[PDB]
C-alpha cells in the first residue's frame, strides 16, 4: 500500500492540471479560439490575459 | 469620429485611415459647419477595396471595382464602381 | 560544460485547413415570389413568414437580371456569416425615375406614401428590369399621391 | 416609365432562435496527416483516422476522463474518426564540453527518425543544421531518435545518460558513440 | 393522487459519447423518490403550471392521449404552442388558437390563424421531459414495456433527445389533450416537476447511462459524490 499511494498521488495531480483547462478564470470563454472569433484584439487582448 | 481610434472598424477605418493598435498620440476634432458647407463635391471618401489597409497607409487609385464576377474595363457599367463618392453637406442638416 | 541540455522544442505543422458541415439541403421558395406572374402595389401588402429557410444570397446578386446594389450593413462577399431573424419582404410597383429615393433619411418624391425610413432597416436592394411582361390593359394597380 | 421595384432586407438581430442565412460549404476530408479541422464548429489540429468506436446516433463527438475531445462524427458520412495530436517533443544537445571539442549530437524525444526532417523544418534551416537531420549515424532508442552518434556493441560505464539503458561519450578520427551501459 | 418515482426520469444531458466514465452533471432533474401527481380519467385535465420544466409519463392501452397545449395566457392573445399525433404523423404548429373549455379531439378542433410555423415528423410506458431554456424548446422521450400492476416501476433506462425546437416564446402553463367518444362541449397520466440538482451518471462500454446517484438524497450519496465512485 505504500507503493500504491505514490502512484495514486502522482496520477491525481496530473488529472487536476488537465481539468484546469476548462476554467475561464473570469473571461467569457475557456476556449482560446472563441475569444479570437468574437472579439477584436484591442479588448480580446485583455480576455486572453 | 469614433472610427479614429485604435482597433475600430467602419469604412473610414477599413478603407481610408487605419490607426495602429499600439498608438501613442492624440486625436483632435471640432465642428466646422462655418466653412466646410454652403453642395460640396470634392470632399470624397472610398467605398470599395479588395483588402483592408494596414496601419498608416494611404491609397490613390481610381481603379473601377470588380464587384461583378465578370470583368468590366474603363467604363462603369453593370456592377462596376467608381470608388470615390462625396459628402452631401448642407447647413440645414442635423448634427451627425 | 559536458552534459545534455534540453534547448528547443519541435512540432509538426499542419498542411490543410479542411471544413466539414451538414448537407446544404433546406432550400427556400425563391421561385414563386419574383419569378411569378402577379405583383403588388403600395396599396396591397404580403407579409410572408420567411423562416426555416437557410439558402443562398449569391444568385440574388450574381445573376444578370438585377441592376443596382449598394448596401451599408454588409458586404456581398460574406453573406455566409450573418444570420437573420424575422425576415420580411413585401412587393410594390414604382415608376422609373424613383430609383434613388429610398434611403436612410430620404426626402424625394415618394417619402410620405412609400414610408420613408432611417437606417433601422439595414439591407441591400434588388432591381429586376421587366421589358416584355409589362409591355403591351394592365392598369390594375393603385396609388395615392 | 419602368415598373421599378427594390426590396430592403430585414431588421435587427440577436433576437430569436433558428435564423435565415447562406450555405456552409465543405472541403473533402483527408486522413493520416496533421491538418486543421472544422467539424460543425469544433476546431482543432490533429490526425484523423477511422476508428473502432461506434456510438449512439444522437452523439456527435467523444470525450475522455479529463474532457479532451478524442473522437468526432463527420456530418455527411456518419463515420467515427479518431483524433491524435501531431508530433511534438524536446530537442536535446549532447556536448563533450567546449573546452575539449565542438562536435555535438542531437536527441529528438518520441519520434521515429523518418519523421525528423519534417518535424524540424530542415529545408528552412541553416545548412550547418541539416547535418543533424539525416545521414548514416541514426539510432532508434526508447528515449527517442538519436542522430549524430555511432552505435557500438561494447559496454562501458555511463558518461552522459540518454535513457532506458543507453549512454554516450567522447571516444576514439574521434567521434561520439552510443552503447548499452555495463553494470560491472 | 400521489406516488413516488424511485429512479425514473433521467435523460442524456448533452451529445457527448463517454465510456467507462462516471460523470458529474448539474442540470434540471426530477429528484429521486419525489411526489408526482396522479390523474386517472376513469369515471380531469386542468391548466397545470410549467415552472422550469415538466416530467410527463402516461401509460395506455388503446391510444387515448394525443398531445399538449402550451402557452402563457390561454386567451387567443399571446402566442401559443401545440402538438397533436394522428397515427399518420406529428404536427407542431405555433398559432394563436381560439381556445375553449374542453379541447379534446372528437371521434377535429382547429381555430388556427395568425400562425408562425409548423413541423411534420398493458405493455406500454411513455415518458416525456419538456423544457424551455434560452428561447429553445426541447423534448426528451422513450417508450418501454412493463411487467407490473399499475405503478411506475423501479428499473433504469435513460431518455433520448427526440427533437429541439426554435420557438422563442414565454411559457407559463400547459394542458393535455385526450379524446373521448361523445362530444361534450361546454361554452392514467403523471406529472412531476424538475428542480436544479447534481447527479453522478455511470456510462458503460458502448456508452449508455446505466446508473445514477442523486447527490442530495441522503448522506451516503454525498459520499459517493465526493469520492466520484459508486463503492465506498
Ligand atoms: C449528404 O449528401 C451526400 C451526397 O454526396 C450523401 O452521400 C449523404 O448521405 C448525405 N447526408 C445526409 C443526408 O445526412
Ligand atoms: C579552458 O582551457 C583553457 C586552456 O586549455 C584555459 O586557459 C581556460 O581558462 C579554460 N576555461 C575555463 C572556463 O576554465
Ligand atoms: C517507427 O517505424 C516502424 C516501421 O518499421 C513502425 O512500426 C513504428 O511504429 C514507428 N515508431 C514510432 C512512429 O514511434
Ligand atoms: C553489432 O552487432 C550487430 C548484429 O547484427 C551488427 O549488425 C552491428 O554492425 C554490430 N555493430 C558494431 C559496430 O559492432
Ligand atoms: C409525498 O407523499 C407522501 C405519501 O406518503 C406524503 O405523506 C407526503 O406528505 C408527500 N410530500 C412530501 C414532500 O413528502
Ligand atoms: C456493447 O457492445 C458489444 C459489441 O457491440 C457487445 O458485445 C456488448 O454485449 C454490449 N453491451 C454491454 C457491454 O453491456
Amino acid at each position: 500500500g505504500k507503493l500504491q499511494d505514490v502512484v495514486n498521488q502522482n496520477a491525481q495531480a496530473l488529472n487536476t492540471l488537465v481539468k484546469q483547462l476548462s476554467s475561464n478564470f473570469g473571461a467569457i470563454s475557456s476556449v482560446l479560439n472563441d475569444i479570437l472569433s468574437r472579439l477584436d484584439p484591442p479588448e480580446a487582448e485583455v480576455q486572453i490575459d | 469620429v469614433r472610427q479614429i481610434a485604435p482597433g475600430q472598424t467602419g469604412k473610414i477605418a477599413d478603407y481610408n485611415y487605419k490607426l495602429p493598435d499600439d498608438f501613442t498620440g492624440c486625436v483632435i476634432a471640432w465642428n466646422s459647419n462655418n466653412l466646410d458647407s454652403k453642395g460640396n463635391y470634392n470632399y470624397l471618401y472610398r467605398l470599395f477595396r479588395k483588402s483592408n489597409l494596414k496601419p498608416f497607409e494611404r491609397d490613390i487609385s481610381t481603379e473601377i471595382y470588380q464587384a461583378g464576377s465578370t470583368p468590366c474595363n474603363g467604363v462603369e457599367g453593370f456592377n462596376c464602381y467608381f470608388p470615390l463618392q462625396s459628402y452631401g453637406f448642407q447647413p440645414t442638416n442635423g448634427v451627425g | 560544460e559536458k552534459g545534455i541540455y534540453q534547448t528547443s522544442n519541435f512540432r509538426v505543422q499542419p498542411t490543410e485547413s479542411i471544413v466539414r458541415f451538414p448537407n446544404i439541403t433546406n432550400l427556400c421558395p425563391f421561385g414563386e415570389v419574383f419569378n411569378a406572374t402577379r405583383f403588388a402595389s403600395v396599396y396591397a401588402w404580403n407579409r410572408k413568414r420567411i423562416s426555416n429557410c437557410v439558402a443562398d444570397y449569391s444568385v440574388l446578386y450574381n445573376s444578370a437580371s438585377f441592376s443596382t446594389f449598394k448596401c451599408y450593413g454588409v458586404s456581398p462577399t460574406k453573406l455566409n456569416d450573418l444570420c437573420f431573424t424575422n425576415v420580411y419582404a413585401d412587393s410594390f410597383v414604382i415608376r422609373g425615375d424613383e430609383v434613388r429615393q429610398i434611403a436612410p433619411g430620404q426626402t424625394g418624391k415618394i417619402a410620405d406614401y412609400n414610408y420613408k425610413l432611417p437606417d433601422d432597416f439595414t439591407g441591400c436592394v434588388i432591381a429586376w428590369n421587366s421589358n416584355n411582361l409589362d409591355s403591351k390593359g394592365n392598369y390594375n394597380y393603385l396609388y395615392r399621391l | 416609365y419602368q415598373p421599378y421595384r427594390v426590396v430592403v432586407l430585414s431588421f435587427e438581430l440577436l433576437h430569436a432562435p433558428a435564423t435565415v442565412c447562406g450555405p456552409k460549404k465543405s472541403t473533402n476530408l483527408v486522413k493520416n496527416k496533421c491538418v486543421n479541422f472544422n467539424f460543425n464548429g469544433l476546431t482543432g489540429t490533429g490526425v484523423l483516422t477511422e476508428s473502432n468506436k461506434k456510438f449512439l446516433p444522437f452523439q456527435q463527438f467523444g470525450r475522455d476522463i479529463a474532457d479532451t475531445t478524442d473522437a468526432v462524427r463527420d456530418p455527411q458520412t456518419l463515420e467515427i474518426l479518431d483524433i491524435t495530436p501531431c508530433s511534438f517533443g524536446g530537442v536535446s544537445v549532447i556536448t563533450p564540453g567546449t573546452n575539449t571539442s565542438n562536435q555535438v549530437a542531437v536527441l529528438y524525444q518520441d519520434v521515429n527518425c523518418t519523421e525528423v526532417p519534417v518535424a524540424i523544418h530542415a529545408d528552412q534551416l541553416t545548412p550547418t543544421w541539416r547535418v543533424y537531420s539525416t545521414g548514416s549515424n541514426v539510432f532508434q532508442t526508447r528515449a527517442g531518435c538519436l542522430i549524430g552518434a555511432e552505435h557500438v556493441n561494447n559496454s562501458y560505464e555511463c558518461d552522459i545518460p540518454i535513457g532506458a539503458g543507453i549512454c554516450a561519450s567522447y571516444q576514439t578520427s574521434q567521434s561520439i558513440i552510443a552503447y548499452t551501459m555495463s553494470l560491472g | 393522487a400521489y406516488t413516488n418515482s424511485f429512479t425514473r426520469g433521467v435523460y442524456y444531458p448533452d451529445k457527448v459519447f463517454r465510456s467507462s466514465v462516471l460523470h458529474s452533471t448539474q442540470d434540471l432533474f426530477l429528484p429521486f423518490f419525489s411526489n408526482v401527481t396522479w390523474f386517472h380519467a376513469i369515471h380531469d385535465n386542468p391548466v397545470l403550471p410549467f415552472n422550469d420544466g415538466v416530467y410527463f409519463a402516461s401509460t395506455e392501452k388503446s391510444n387515448i392521449i394525443r398531445g399538449w397545449i402550451f402557452g402563457t395566457t390561454l386567451d387567443s392573445k399571446t402566442q401559443s404552442l401545440l402538438i397533436v399525433n394522428n397515427a399518420t404523423n406529428v404536427v407542431i404548429k405555433v398559432c394563436e388558437f381560439q381556445f375553449c373549455n374542453d379541447p379534446f379531439l372528437g371521434v377535429v378542433y382547429s381555430s388556427a390563424n395568425n400562425c408562425t410555423f409548423e413541423y411534420v415528423s398493458f405493455k406500454n410506458l411513455r415518458e416525456f421531459v419538456f423544457k424551455n431554456i434560452d428561447g429553445y424548446f426541447k423534448i426528451y422521450s422513450k417508450h418501454t414495456p412493463i411487467n407490473l400492476v399499475r405503478d411506475l416501476p423501479q428499473g433504469f433506462s435513460a431518455l433520448e433527445p427526440l427533437v429541439d425546437l426554435p420557438i422563442g416564446i414565454n411559457i407559463t402553463r400547459f394542458q393535455t389533450l385526450l379524446a373521448l367518444h361523445r362530444s361534450y362541449l361546454t361554452p392514467a397520466y403523471y406529472v412531476g416537476y424538475l428542480q436544479p440538482r447534481t447527479f453522478l451518471l455511470k456510462y458503460n462500454e458502448n456508452g449508455t447511462i446505466t446508473d445514477a446517484v442523486d447527490c442530495a438524497l441522503d448522506p451516503l450519496s454525498e459520499t459517493k459524490c465526493t469520492l466520484k465512485s459508486f463503492t465506498v
